[PDB]
């Protein structure tokens, strides 16, 4: 669904659905090649 | 940097006698805010 | 007709392998794509 979001001082306006991307266990959140946020970890859960 | 103690650290494993030829990123373990002043240091050997 | 047989024959070879032409195309892409991203690439900066 189309809501905001806060992660971690993280904000942002998107849609969040389960992902693939395999995180390193210290990475929290991933950024793309234009360098924009792209994926996030969710800090209760570590769910990706 | 700015009074942070970063630590990164691996365990790579040995495949000859010292230091094999290789590339091994140093994944970051802890960080720790001490904001104290460092200019040398002597590591510890253990004796039995 | 034998002739022209035999050099329409080799169109499909000297178009990619030799390089040189074929390249404004890709040019054209790129320089587009590049601008994009640029563009896009903009929005991370501080601007003092
Ligand atoms: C934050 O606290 C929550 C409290 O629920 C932790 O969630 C539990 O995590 C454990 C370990 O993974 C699971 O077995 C439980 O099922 C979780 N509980 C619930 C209600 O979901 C969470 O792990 C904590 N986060 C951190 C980073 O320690
Ligand atoms: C220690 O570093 C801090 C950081 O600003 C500074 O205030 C202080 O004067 C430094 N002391 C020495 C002995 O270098």
């Amino acid at each position: 669904k189309c809501v905001n979001f806060n992660f971690n001082g993280l904000t942002g306006t998107g849609v969040l659905t389960k992902s693939n991307k395999k995180f390193l266990p210290f990475q929290q959140f991933g950024r793309d090649i234009v360098d924009t946020t792209d994926a996030v970890r969710d800090p209760q859960t570590l769910e990706i | 940097i700015d009074g942070y103690f970063k630590i990164y650290s691996k365990h790579t494993p040995i495949i000859g006698r010292d230091f094999p030829q290789g590339f091994s990123a140093l994944e970051p373990l802890v960080d720790l805010p001490i904001g104290i002043n460092i200019t040398r240091f002597q590591t510890l050997l253990a004796l039995n | 007709a034998n002739q022209f047989n035999s050099a329409i024959g080799k169109i499909q070879d000297s178009l990619f392998s030799t390089a040189s032409a074929l390249g404004k195309l890709q040019d054209v892409v790129n320089h587009n794509a590049q601008a994009l991203n640029t563009l896009v690439k903009q929005l991370s900066s501080k601007f003092g």
